[PDB]
């Protein structure tokens, strides 16, 4: 899995790859890594499918309450303090690795979090088994200050730097650009670099083709 | 382990169990009833781990002599059997598991069929023709797969049982010292005590 | 029997009668305190009564700081207040601890008087005698006040007052927004606005006071903190020469 | 408990002949169940509770008379019985079962007396391939009865006795559906009885095979049924 | 001694809600308990789920741990098991299930309110509720409850046809508003909420298309203003 | 020794037009031994269909389970469970028991009543839910079968052509896996109309 | 990591490398191992992030609700609360901490908590994985009393040395002055630090 | 409905919790005890009653330390001075064991102040029957301190409770009025035996042993001593001379 985010001047964007690997096997070609905690605060998921999903339910359904007792906007440095202390709780058990960022009230945050319980804030972070070919792409290209146009360029580039040259990530790039003015978007699939090719051939089968013994109809409402 | 078959005919279910204990090295006893009677009905053989195997049946026997002496009905097949199996599915979970295979074989006087049931230590249960436990199984399903016909007199599938057994004296390395064969009817649980030499 | 007059449960008009009594305790100690906003502060005035010549006046508050940011001052016999105090004081930590922001003024609030709610339900639990006045310049909503009752009732106030002669004070600063037509008093530095404080107290009251004979917290951004003894002074010196 | 008596109960059971009035009749191939709706306002909506008729499994149903919050309590611990014997042995529960089981759960009060009695009382209809079609009671006494005909609630006692009037045992079960609706001819407050004061069931041999179809009345088909006298 | 309860609801301010063909409409006045509160720090009209809402009679206090106790078990019970929301139907069997056993356990009275619930399920459509301390809870097609119940209720019988639009509702529940309040009339001492289109203006977010945002809207100090002159 | 290669079996889910197709091998074996032909791995809930390979005494529990779990959504909800929604209470369902999971590899496949929408998805013994709009595939044939369907998918089959379609991949994934196979299913489920065909395959 | 914190006639200062390394890969190269669990009251962490950060973020709490209750906390009590869970958890955490800070009375003040749990009260300790290179530079030229820029120098050039030799060791360094006039934050980068 | 004050959560109709009255005048009606706070400690005084010859000399205390540096006297019940004592110790080593320094004066009346308090918030304990004297020497000085079964407490430069409470209060206020600057360690002792003589008046029925102790930043370096001896009998003879 090949995960980033990046900070710009007003506000903050996160990308990931679509490809989930069980072992050498694609599983799903376009599971989305990019999941959402509060309207304007999500977070890019890799390592345990299952826990970063869960997890991230929880926390999330968690601070919608807490919106709701406080009558006041979500913000990201809570969703941090409660992810960081459940997953530490349970040491390390919990295979969650995630980059959370978002806009609230007091601005633009990006921090990211180790299953074990570590949090780190930075301005352009990387997480997954594409780490490194992103985090190079990142090093070689992060000015301070950048823009919206850019800060989005720069985020599917390093993506892509992960799906290429890392076996682990794969298939389309997610991207999420949270401005610190504006509502989210989410855009799903904002590049489709990988489209397989037409086939040679077509394998429809000519009906009749299959050997049947039996055959019947299962009743479906009392 | 550990003999334990059975074969579901017409009008009835038969059970083979290995008559012999073994504790290692020496053989205890010649001559074991491997089950427990769950009801008029109602035939489950066993075997397994060492004390698990016992004590389960009799949990087994006493619960379901309670439901029928409740509501005064003889529990159907259908129904021990995937009651028998969820008390295994949870135990396999649990902190000492029992570790038991069995075979439940009856007749449901409701639909005046013989059914018989497989259920492995693991919960894992599927009806069947005819059925075994541990490595019997090896031995005795290429003959049952051929000589098998689902309208067997009680006669005739005692016969296929005899050709099993001899089987398994002949290429199998325990000496398991004989087996004893219980049939399951609409009269309920009789056991043929002439059966190494009928 | 007769016994709906003793504890949380519902007499026969649907009152609590525990309750309304538990409200006529806050009087008890016979101190009144009132509340205003600034354009970026907010104070709170309470008064000090030390009879005994043999106390120390130094130990003897009824203002309680329970963060950084949150000031809170109760109405109500000593063991009370502190009771809430306390607790508050600790509710407070944990949610910055928790939830990774400090605890703003109003949400210290709903947690007060939902807890004091609790206890106007359950039978065995006592509710107290304490009406807590809680300020802050919460980062969010600015100069904040926002007050609890034994009832479990809390709600926000431009200005308020509590106590005895409470309806007095109240109908003096009713009487100066219906005149600046705002819901605050527009002075800067805080000081003004302690003096503006103490003045409408002294007009309400009939009574002049000295250094000794009242509290004063205030709440700006990033602290709050209660004036000296000498601190107070000062206040009122300049009150007199203009006045 | 005096003479023999049990207080609180007494005090529920005939709190019960107060609210609702149900009607149970089991025709040789069906069972019907039945009942009156509580003081309706104009603006209350009809068309939504079910509030005193309802399912327990796709082969039980009861209803109720009596409070509603109190019933709903013990409702939704017998349809996870029934669920319970499903995931257990494999079969659909039988019905006396599951009565018992409830019973039990209403003489647990009229003991262990340090918490308060059940309102309602319910009118099992029920099928098993043990015990055909079958009708049971259940007062918070903890007893149950068996049943070819039987009520519960306000006006109890006058149409037991139409009941035992109009009915035979070769009856047919569109024949005990007017027998149910006909009896509430007298034993109804209210003078002239519509569709909207009612809710009503059945359980018959299926809408095709040897089999058992269930049936709670949409609003529509009661003022249809109803047509054939009631009200036209 | 559940009836001494629904009496301390009789009194205490009238709050009403009425259904409509495309909507749901719950009202109820903001009694300032003095002129220097600010009366905006109050909410008598809560969101539960972004489907539902809630307003009250009685006991304030006990309406607001029952809207915290009531959002928590949308979640608790529903939302984290199929990743929906909640029904009006069962969100609110849940809450009579959270009062009812207030009444029916030991040392602890039962709540000084009776709630008014409105909200919109993709199968069951727009309904509306009524919550009594007793548990119990029965489905309106329109109602009042605590003090002005029998003038607004009689009123509403009067005026409620089932082909209201949701906007014919709304110039309703300000009518009958207006008769029973205690203070003044205004934006600033009326809470509207409403059930209506989903608003995709307030979700916060953009890119799935499948989750269109809430249907509750409660309206601003002034969009009430603005209907109520040309009232 | 591994649990979710223990008895076998696989089963597998495609999406057509306006339809969609679920379908398994009858095997059931203790290692290398075959023990049952006739032990299906698909099952139904009102309109919503589960697949579910793996362990035997796991397949079978959460049948019983969803069984239970489902008949009271149809009581309490006074309708039947959607495919959406029954998807997020097998995935919820299933990370309840995280730190001892059931060793399964579960199948959702059905029709939303309301929209008329097909919908598959698959899962991991803990939950994850893969949703996809092709096919999901699931077993001890994980990999032919993913094989298979990557060639012979296009997406909007007819179902009289998508029958044959999922019956190949399926049949030719089986006969290259030595514990699938003993005999298959199919069902084809259209918007109200649902059929169940068995198949013709070797017995080895 | 690779830490240490030094006393002086003004205050104490704290002084640390930004390197958390997992394997051989830099995961954070600008890490803020100087944390604060007071005004001025810090530490600096080495051992796991996410035991150190756990810690801290709990002793902070601590001294949060001391303050509330009891008033402003001796540096000595901070240090009590840190030996109290390190101590009293030992089995199940990896972190060596240094506790420093300046009140009145004594000025500066250092604590040092090894990975056992012990505490012990020095002038200048030094921590984390490259320690071991500066035992000896440091015990040769540490002083009592030194003045602020002798101890920031003092600070640079050991730490300079530390991530010469350390691979687990390197970034910026940061700094935290800890006196009666307030908080100094420091920083000071490669192009400097490696030129000595 | 009436009972208002049989229960001891109960609130009176005007906001009085009847059964901590109660409690007062059972404080009232015990031996007197006072505290007197000087420039660098605080010294205790009690007046023990003599209730036969049998009683052994100087061998029924009733201060009682806590920690090393913390003195505690009691009026009235006893027995709850002792129960109320013992928490008072729990609570004070909860504090060092996790804090380091030993426990705070002002912080240590707090945390009386709150299980005192918290035994008026049931129908089912009732609250203590002492009014408890007590302080020492922290990081800031001295400091005294008294607490009633209210929950109430509050410090004082002097403080009494008992049968001769008015008593000595009165004397107390002639010396804080005297000498404004607080007195010597050393005369505080003279004088805590002075006023415990003359609050015997009001009870001079019986007869009576002194018991003093002290908590002095000069005399005993900071910790709670008792005063023995010479230095005990140097103000006993100090009461003799002004009670004659």
């Amino acid at each position: 899995t090949t995960i980033v985010g990046v900070k710009f001047n007003n506000g903050v964007v996160i990308a990931a790859d679509t490809r989930s690997t069980q072992g050498p096997i694609v599983a799903d070609k376009n599971c989305a890594k990019l999941h959402r905690i509060s309207p304007k605060i999500w977070c890019a998921g890799a390592g345990t499918a299952a826990d970063t999903e869960a997890v991230t339910q929880l926390i999330g359904s968690n601070i919608e309450l807490h919106s709701l007792y406080t009558s006041r906007e979500p913000r990201v440095v809570s969703a941090l303090q409660m992810l960081k202390q459940h997953l530490f709780k349970y040491q390390g058990h919990i295979g969650a690795y995630l980059i959370v960022a978002g806009v609230d009230p007091t601005g633009s945050h990006l921090f990211s979090i180790h299953a074990h319980g570590s949090t780190d804030v930075g301005y352009y972070l990387s997480l997954g088994s594409g780490s490194l070919a992103a985090m190079a792409v990142l090093e070689s290209h992060w000015k301070q200050d950048l823009t919206k146009e850019e800060a989005i360029k720069l985020a599917s580039d390093a993506i892509q730097a992960g799906i290429w040259n890392d076996l682990g990530s794969g298939s389309n790039v997610d991207v999420c650009v949270m401005e610190i003015g504006k509502d989210a978007e989410y855009l799903r699939n904002y590049l489709t670099p990988n489209v397989r090719e037409e086939k040679q051939k077509s394998y429809k089968f000519p009906r009749g083709t299959t050997a049947v013994l039996k055959e019947s109809i299962v009743n479906i409402c009392d | 382990m550990d003999i334990i078959l059975g074969i579901r005919v017409q009008d009835s279910v038969i059970l083979a169990s290995s008559k012999a204990v073994t504790r290692g090295i020496s053989v205890l006893k010649d001559s074991d009833d491997k089950t427990r009677q769950l009801s008029p009905h109602t035939l489950m053989s066993f075997a397994g781990e060492a004390g698990d195997t016992v004590q389960f049946a009799e949990y087994i026997q006493a619960n379901i002599q309670l439901y029928s002496i409740r509501e005064d009905y003889e529990l159907s097949p259908q129904a021990v059997s995937s009651f028998v199996r969820q008390e295994l599915a949870k135990s396999i979970r649990s902190r000492r598991p029992y570790q038991v295979n069995v075979l439940i074989g009856g007749y449901d006087k409701k639909k005046n069929k013989p059914e018989l049931y497989q259920i492995d230590y693991l919960g894992t249960k599927v009806e069947l023709p005819y059925g075994a436990h541990g490595y019997s199984g090896f031995y005795t399903f290429s003959l049952l797969d051929h000589h098998y016909r689902p309208d067997m007199t009680t006669e005739e599938g005692l016969d296929l049982l005899k050709l099993c057994v001899q089987e398994l004296e002949k290429r199998m390395p325990m000496d398991f010292k004989g087996v004893i064969v219980k049939i399951v009817d609409k009269d309920g649980i009789r056991q043929v005590d002439d059966f190494q030499a009928q | 029997a007769g016994y709906d007059r003793h504890i949380t449960i519902f007499s026969p008009e649907g009152r609590l009668y525990q309750v309304e009594y538990a409200f006529k305790a806050t009087n008890q100690t016979n101190i009144n305190s009132l509340a205003v906003r600034g354009k970026d502060c907010t104070v709170v005035i309470s008064q000090k009564k030390v009879p005994d010549k043999l106390l120390d006046p130094t130990t003897v508050s009824y203002i309680f700081c329970i963060s950084r940011t949150i000031g809170m001052v109760v109405n109500g016999p000593i063991p009370d207040a502190r009771n809430a105090a306390l607790r508050a004081k600790a509710e407070a930590a944990e949610f910055r601890y928790k939830y990774g922001y400090d605890m703003p003024c109003d949400v210290l609030a709903k947690r007060m008087a939902n807890l004091s709610q609790i206890y106007t339900q359950r039978a065995y639990m006592r509710p107290l005698g304490v009406i807590l006045t809680f300020v802050s310049v919460d980062e969010e909503l600015g100069p904040s006040i926002y007050k609890t009752d034994p009832a479990g009732y809390y709600v926000g106030y431009k200005a308020t007052a509590t106590g005895p002669k409470q309806q007095e004070i109240t109908t003096n600063l009713e009487n100066h927004f219906k005149k600046s037509k705002i819901d605050h008093i527009n002075e800067e530095s805080w000081e003004k606005v302690v003096e503006f404080a103490i003045t409408h107290m002294i007009d309400a009251l009939g009574t002049e006071f000295s250094k000794n004979d009242l509290e004063v917290g205030v709440a700006t951004k990033d602290k709050f903190f209660t004036l000296s003894a000498e601190n107070i002074e000062e206040r009122l010196v300049a009150i007199a020469e203009q006045d | 408990s005096p003479e023999g008596r049990l207080y609180q109960v007494e005090y529920a059971l005939e709190s019960i002949s107060h609210a609702g009035t149900a009607i149970g009749i089991m025709a040789s191939d069906g069972i019907v169940l039945a009942a009156e709706r509580k003081v309706t306002s104009t603006l209350l909506e009809q068309d939504t509770s079910t509030e005193k008729l309802y399912k327990l499994n796709d082969k039980i149903a009861v209803a109720v008379a009596g409070l509603t919050a109190d019933a709903e309590i013990l409702i939704n611990t017998a349809r996870i019985h029934a669920q319970n014997y499903l995931k257990t042995y494999n079969e659909d529960i039988p019905v006396e079962i599951l009565v018992r089981r409830l019973s039990d759960i209403k003489q647990g009060y009229t003991q262990h007396g340090g918490l308060r009695p059940f309102g309602v009382s319910f009118i099992y209809a029920g099928y098993d391939d043990r015990y055909g079609y079958q009708l049971y009671t259940s007062n918070p006494s903890g007893n149950y009865t068996g049943w070819k005909a039987i009520s519960v609630g306000a006006n109890t006692s006058a149409a037991q006795t139409l009941l035992q009037m109009d009915y035979k045992d070769d009856m047919k079960v569109d024949d005990a559906i007017e027998l149910a609706l006909k009896t509430l001819s007298k034993t109804t407050d209210s003078s002239a009885l519509t569709y909207d004061r009612l809710e009503f069931a059945t359980i018959r041999k299926g809408a095709n095979d040897g089999e058992v179809y269930q049936k709670i009345f949409k609003p529509q088909e009661i003022k249809d049924i109803l047509v054939k006298t009631g009200i036209t | 001694q559940i009836d001494y309860a629904l009496t301390a609801v009789k009194q205490g301010v009238t709050s009403l809600g009425i259904k409509a063909t495309n909507g749901v409409v719950i009202a109820t006045e903001k009694k300032s308990s003095s002129p220097l509160a600010m009366s905006e720090t109050l909410s008598k009209v809560s969101l539960l789920t972004p489907d539902i809402g809630a307003v009250y009679s009685g006991m304030g206090p006990d309406y607001r741990v029952l809207v915290d106790k009531s959002r928590k078990v949308a979640h608790t019970s529903y939302k984290r098991i199929y990743g929906e929301y909640p029904p009006t139907k069962l969100l609110v069997s849940e809450v009579a299930k959270i009062m009812q056993e207030a009444t029916q356990s030991g040392g602890v009275r039962p709540f000084g309110v009776s709630l008014l619930i409105a909200g919109h399920d993709e199968f069951n459509g727009f309904s509306l509720y009524q919550v009594d301390p007793s548990g119990s809870y029965f489905p309106w097609k329109a109602t009042a409850i605590g003090k002005g119940s029998v003038a607004a209720k009689t009123f509403l019988e009067k005026r409620w046809n089932d082909e209201l639009e949701l906007e014919d509702a709304i110039h309703i529940a300000l009518l009958t508003l207006k008769e029973s309040v205690e203070g003044e009339f205004n934006g600033d001492t009326i809470e509207l909420a409403i059930i209506g289109d989903e608003n995709p203006d307030l979700l916060g977010y953009t890119g799935i298309p499948t989750d269109k945002g809430p249907r509750f809207r409660k309206l601003t100090s002034q969009e009430i203003n603005d209907r109520l002159e040309a009232l | 020794s591994d649990p979710s290669s223990i008895n076998g079996g696989i089963v597998v889910a495609m999406t057509g037009k306006d339809c969609v197709a679920i379908a398994c091998d009858l095997r059931l074996g203790s290692q290398s031994l075959g023990v049952s032909n006739k032990f299906e791995k698909i099952f139904h809930y009102g309109h919503v269909f589960l697949g579910i390979t793996g362990l035997a005494t796991d397949v079978t529990t959460l049948n019983e389970m969803f069984r239970y779990k489902t008949n009271l959504y149809k009581l309490k909800e006074e309708r039947a469970i959607e495919p959406e929604t029954f998807t997020q209470l097998v995935s919820s369902s299933l990370y309840e028991r995280r730190f001892g999971p059931y060793f399964v590899g579960p199948v959702v496949a059905g029709i939303n009543s309301k929209s008329g929408k097909p919908f598959i998805a698959g899962f991991d013994l803990i939950g994850c839910i893969d949703e996809a709009k092709d096919f999901i595939v699931s077993g001890t044939a994980s990999d032919q079968l993913f094989g298979m369907c990557e060639s012979l998918y296009e997406p909007n089959l007819e179902p009289e052509d998508l029958f044959e379609t999922i019956s190949q991949a399926l049949l030719n994934a089986a006969d290259r896996d030595a514990l699938s196979g003993w005999g298959a299913v199919v069902y084809i489920i259209k918007k109200d109309e649902v059929v169940k065909r068995y198949l013709k395959m070797r017995q080895d | 990591a690779s830490i240490m914190a030094v006393t002086f006639k003004d205050g104490v200062i704290l002084g640390a490398d930004s390197r958390t390394t997992t394997g051989a890969y830099i995961a954070n190269r600008v890490t803020d191992k100087l944390t604060r669990v007071h005004d001025k009251i810090w530490c600096c962490r080495s051992g796991s992030a996410a035991d150190t950060q756990a810690i801290a973020d709990i002793v902070q709490y601590h001294l949060e609700l001391y303050t509330s209750q009891y008033g402003t906390p001796s540096t000595e009590t901070a240090a009590s609360v840190f030996k109290e869970l390190c101590y009293e958890n030992k089995d199940n955490l990896t972190a060596g901490i240094i506790v420093a800070g300046y009140d009145d009375k004594n000025k500066g003040e250092v604590y040092t908590i090894p990975l056992g749990g012990s505490v012990h009260k020095l002038p200048y300790a030094i921590a984390g994985s490259g320690s071991t290179f500066i035992y000896g530079y440091c015990d040769k030229n540490f002083r009592e009393n030194m003045s602020k820029e002798e101890t920031v120098d003092f600070i640079k050039h050991s730490l300079s040395q530390a991530i010469k030799w350390d691979g687990s060791s390197g970034g910026v360094i940061r700094m935290v002055v800890l006196t009666a006039a307030g908080v100094e934050r420091l920083i000071f980068y490669p192009d400097e630090y490696e030129q000595l | 409905g009436t009972g208002y004050d049989l229960s001891n959560s109960v609130f009176s109709p005007d906001g009085r919790n009847f059964q901590v009255e109660y409690a007062v005048k059972a404080v009232e009606n015990g031996t007197t005890s006072i505290g007197i706070k000087c420039n660098d400690g605080v010294v205790f005084a009690v007046e023990k009653l003599i209730t036969s010859k049998l009683l052994v000399p100087q061998k029924n205390v009733k201060i009682q330390v806590v920690d090393r540096h913390i003195g505690c006297v009691y009026s009235g019940l006893i027995p709850d001075g002792r129960h109320l004592v013992n928490r008072g110790r729990e609570e004070a080593a909860s504090f060092k064991k996790l804090y380091k320094t030993p426990i705070p004066i002002p912080a240590f009346a707090d945390r009386l102040g709150q299980y005192v308090q918290a035994h008026t918030l049931y129908n089912s304990v009732r609250p203590f029957g002492v009014s408890t004297i007590f302080g020492g020497v922290d990081k800031n000085g001295a400091h005294l301190y008294m607490l009633e079964p209210s929950g109430s407490y509050w410090g004082y430069k002097g403080a009494a409770t008992g049968k001769g409470r008015q008593s000595a209060k009165a004397e107390l206020e002639k010396l804080v009025d005297h000498h404004p600057e607080g007195l010597s360690a050393r005369e505080a002792v003279k004088q805590a035996a002075k006023i415990i003589y003359l609050a015997h008046e009001d009870n001079k029925e019986k007869d009576f042993e002194l018991e003093i102790s002290w908590c002095s930043l000069s005399e005993t370096n900071g910790l709670h001593k008792f005063v023995k001896g010479d230095l005990l009998q140097e103000a006993i003879d100090f009461a003799q001379k002004e009670i004659n």
